[PDB]
């Protein structure tokens, strides 16, 4: 059969130019008289139609997105790309390139949606802080310890405990936007209180876009 | 200015029949073809029906669509609801050289309440050496996933620098949440104690930390 694969960076800064390219494998763009369209979908919102293209210069855009969408077809590389201008923070949506044959019909084959998040400031490294358990941090026969992942950009961050050895009781929480741009989250694991001073727990926070791997040991609080 | 009006939330028990509407404002539904898209969360949409009455090869017969051009509302009838049918439903049109989608329907069909275990940690010395401080309050293993957080500085409530996370489903069917209080190192030692209070189903679970 045929398939659609999108490319391009998953980040864009406000008031910049977006460059997302969708490539086709297993078929021909010019043959079959097959249209091509781009469809975006914000998280938690409905699908939004951006525009559609033919293998020739025929094109059409949504009236809300008019005079901002620039889509071109390059037959030689067998792919088509979409350029967006004056991107804002409200443009955060999952972009799907949609192989569709009938203009009033359906997008029979859907490509996988790439996540686009308007990048703020710049890609910055995370600040990992230990989360020391104590007598007030335990309720019963079990205790909770973790690691704080604060002030990083962009999403996502992968946190593993003891290089993936500890998985039971490990909770990874979704990120939340801080008061000024940056993100913050944490990852914690619940362990019995008997293994506090006898077992070593090391969190492994990885931030691929900033190329930073931080291993932080978690120990009980030392009162000073 | 042609839009497709769809119900936001439609919930019924499995095994029964439901009707999902798609209403056009200006243009008639019989003017253009109507395409219904059924999409998993975190997955590409798949067309559950097109051409307003004919079912694609691969979907079951239960996905039936009908057109009522008198009321300008397009209907999609689903019978015998199952687990995999819990997804978003979108209806599509064409207008005039401008593809218009629908609002989106939350097809829906149930867990024992769980107590919100709450733990607290003080800011670390390494963070203090970085001229920063953050108090982390965490809520876990609770149901229903509706909790309210309120930081306390000894007795005064704290609102500035408070960042909290929406409840998220855990592996054991319960919910998990977090709360973060960004703070200065001088303000951390200014007050005698800092406490985070979690209210869930009327009951309140409180823990406190102090600079030690």
């Amino acid at each position: 059969q045929v398939q659609l694969q999108e490319s391009g960076p998953g980040l864009v800064k406000p008031s910049e130019t977006l460059s997302l390219t969708c490539t086709v494998s297993g078929g021909s763009v010019s043959s079959g008289g097959y249209f091509w369209s781009w469809i975006r979908q914000p998280p938690g919102k409905g699908l939004e139609w951006i525009g559609c293209i033919y293998y020739s210069g025929s094109t059409n855009y949504n009236p809300s997105l008019k005079s901002r969408v620039t889509i071109s077809v390059d037959t030689s590389k067998d792919q088509f790309s979409l350029k967006l201008s004056s991107v804002t923070a409200a443009d955060t949506a999952v972009y799907y390139c949609a192989r569709q044959l009938w203009l009033r019909g359906r997008f029979d084959y859907w490509g996988q949606g790439t996540l686009v998040t308007v990048s703020s400031a710049s890609t910055k490294g995370p600040s990992v802080f230990p989360l020391a358990p104590s007598s007030k941090s335990t309720s019963g026969g079990t205790a909770a310890l973790g690691c704080l992942v604060k002030d990083y950009f962009p999403e996502p961050v992968t946190v593993s405990w003891n290089s993936g050895a500890l998985t039971s009781g490990v909770h990874t929480f979704p990120a939340v936007l801080q008061s000024s741009g940056l993100y913050s989250l944490s990852s914690v694991v619940t362990v019995p209180s008997s293994s506090l001073g006898t077992q070593t727990y090391i969190c492994n926070v990885n931030h691929k876009p900033s190329n930073t791997k931080v291993d932080k040991k978690v120990e009980p609080k030392s009162c000073d | 200015n042609f839009m497709l009006t769809q119900p936001h939330s439609v919930s019924e028990s499995p095994g029964k029949t439901v009707t999902i509407s798609c209403t056009g404002s200006s243009g008639s539904i019989a003017s253009n073809y109507v395409q219904w898209y059924q999409q998993r969360p975190g997955s590409a949409p798949t067309t559950v029906i097109y051409e307003d009455n004919q079912r694609p090869s691969g979907v079951p017969d239960r996905f039936s669509g009908s057109i009522d051009s008198s009321s300008n509302s397009a209907s999609l009838t689903i019978s015998g609801l199952k687990t995999e049918d819990e997804a978003d439903y979108y209806c599509q049109s064409y207008d005039s050289s401008n593809v218009v989608f629908g609002g989106g329907t939350k097809l829906t069909v149930g867990q024992p309440k769980a107590a919100p275990s709450v733990t607290l940690f003080p800011p670390s010395s390494e963070e203090l050496q970085a001229n920063k401080a953050t108090l982390v309050c965490l809520i876990s293993d609770f149901y229903p996933g509706a909790v309210t957080v309120a930081w306390k500085a000894d007795s005064s409530p704290v609102k500035a620098g408070v960042e909290t996370t929406t409840p998220s489903k855990q592996s054991n069917n319960k919910y998990a949440a977090s709360s973060y209080l960004s703070l200065t190192p001088e303000q951390w030692k200014s007050h005698r104690s800092y406490s985070c209070q979690v209210t869930h189903e009327g009951s309140t679970v409180e823990k406190t930390v102090a600079p030690t």
